[PDB]
Order: structure tokens, then C-alpha cells, then sequence
């Protein structure tokens, strides 16, 4: 299929298993030594990348123009490998999507590929008492340990999984402007 | 349990 | 682990078709020759669409055990020219529990789905939609409608096909080598 082949290429080439004090997360490498992870991971001065302690050169919890949390934390890693540049796969603006796939890879959820289908630009969301913006929503019974999962469509990496409420899953948008220029 | 076909 | 995911992918690529009956699309596992299996509640008829190709059902057998109790497995002989790769040597010979299992589904609704469902436990009994059923496997994953027929595998073992769920757990009918002796 078209979605699965692309999703698997992003997972194999541009993801690592990140482990913080909060546990295991799927982490997407975007370019150079820059990666993203849900802010609730509570990243620190060091982080385990595929079971190798790695120095965190920089970490920035993103906020929008309204100073509202986006639940995405950009991380610059002190590692030898450089991520393949996938910024041209990132959407340029907020949108809705169809035929989306959620891909997760952790010790608990290894090689998980879920066609979630329709993805809605929900926008505002109170995530555990924290106002959040730019949230995508899909119908999927979420479970703990999937935070950081990559949401892709036909040829685009559109967001990362940040939470859910039993029957719906929520992802933070990935936008080209976050990493460009 | 309930059968979960289409 | 990669072996499990790779094995599941191989089974899906070589030994599965999209079967459509009057009830909808099911994941159908090919076992050997022109023999395949599908959950009995799919209501196989004189004809069945195999990847959108009307195929005559040369014979069908809804399996029941020595107690005349439903097993929810229907063996079907298909009038086709292609021959399924013989996978009967991957079928367990007796009832057992398994670890690190994968549920794999392929339909128009769930294309190329791969779910690490974890530990699998066998129960002699399940009331499936009111129908007493025997030789059942349970896993703790919120499976949903449209996944019936999905293949349950571990590395080197094709152990069952998905038949139902309760919202929080999934249930598969067990595949045994003696069914295809």
C-alpha cells in the first residue's frame, strides 16, 4: 500500500527510541541532529537514544503566537548519526487529512502500524489541564506508551501522537516553519 | 465478546 | 522484535487475500493449495470475491469440535489458478499460550495494519455474540470491527485468526495443524 510503505520508510530511517525519566517514547528525527518528542516527556540534560546515553545539546518546548503550548519539544542531540532531512515532507499550514497512519515503535509497542483514517484539525484542547493548540484528532482507542508516534499520510509527516481519551487520539501538528530557514 | 467483522 | 514483524509481513504478503462476502471485507488466510480460512460469521456463500475477483466456492466447512460446539473457523476451497504457499508447518499442533504476538489485518478499511498485541492466553470457552465457541485465544488490545480474519502470529507460528472483541480485549479462533491434515 502507499501509506504503509511511506510510514515504514519514515520509521526505519528517521525514528529512534527515546527514553526519559518518564519512559519510552517514539522520537522522530527531522534533520541534522534535531528531533521532536512530546513535551510531557520532560526531557533533561541527557536522554537515552536506542539505549545509548546521549547529551541533549538543546531542548525547546514550543509555543505559538498566543503563547499557548503545542506539546512539541524540539531536541538537538549530541550523536554521530545525522537524520535524513525530511522537512520537505512537513505540511506548511494547518489542515485536515484522510487515510492517515499512526506508527509507533517502543519495547511495548514494536513495529505498530495503525491506519486511523480521517484526521481532523481540532485546534484547541485542554490536555491534562494544559491548554494546547494545533491538535489533530483521529478515532483510535489509544493506550499509554504511544506518545510520540508518527502520524503520516500519502507523502507527508503531519504530526506526532501526544495523547488520547479512550476512543479518540490526539497529535500535535508538525509544520515546516518549525524547522525551516 | 461480539463478532467483529465489517 | 524484527523477526516477529518480518514473519507477519511475510505471512500477509504470501498467504492472505481480501475476501468479501455478503457481510463485508475480511482478512482471509491461505493455508495450502486452494484452501483458506475465514471466520464463520462471515457467512460464506456459493461465490466469494477474492481481491475483487468473483471466485466460486468449491467447498466450505464450518468447523465444530467433538462436542458439536462452534469453533468459528470456516475452511474454504477456492476455484482459483494460484496456489497458496503451504504454511501448515507453521501451525501449532496443540493448544498453548504465546508471547509477543502480532495481529495483522489487511482490508480497504484497515490497510496494512500491524498490531503488537503482546501476551496471548488460551481459554476453552467464549460466548461469542451468543454462540458458544471453543478453542479461543485472548489478548489485551482494543480490537474493533473490521479486523475479523486478521492473522495472529509469533515468530514462526501462525496461531489463530481474529474473530471478536469486548472493547478492551480481542479474541481469536485457534489454528491447529490437525485441521488441515
Amino acid at each position: 500500500g502507499p501509506g504503509f510503505d511511506f510510514a515504514q520508510a519514515i520509521m526505519k530511517k528517521n525514528t529512534v527510541i527515546a527514553r526519559t525519566e518518564k519512559g519510552e517514547f517514539t522520537m522522530l528525527g527531522v534533520y541534522d541532529r534535531v528531533a521532536v518528542i512530546p513535551t510531557h516527556a520532560s526531557v533533561g540534560e541527557t536522554i537515552y537514544i536506542n539505549d545509548v546515553e546521549t547529551k541533549v545539546l538543546d531542548a525547546c518546548a514550543l509555543r505559538d503566537l498566543t503563547d499557548t503550548n503545542l506539546e512539541i519539544t524540539i531536541v538537538r542531540l549530541d550523536r554521530n548519526q545525522k537524520f535524513r532531512d525530511i522537512r520537505h515532507f512537513l505540511p506548511r499550514y494547518e489542515d485536515d487529512y484522510n487515510d492517515a497512519v499512526l506508527s509507533v515503535h517502543t519495547s511495548k509497542f514494536p513495529n505498530m502500524y495503525i491506519p486511523v483514517g480521517q484526521v481532523t484539525n481540532y485546534g484547541f484542547l485542554n490536555l491534562g489541564g494544559t491548554p494546547t493548540h494545533r491538535i489533530l484528532m483521529y478515532n483510535f482507542p489509544t493506550r499509554a506508551g504511544q506518545a510520540g508516534g508518527v502520524v503520516t499520510t500519502t507523502g507527508k509527516v503531519i504530526g506526532i501522537h501526544v495523547g488520547g481519551n479512550g476512543a479518540q487520539g490526539f497529535a500535535a501538528m508538525l509544520l515546516h516553519s518549525y524547522f525551516s530557514d | 465478546a461480539k463478532v467483529q467483522g465489517p
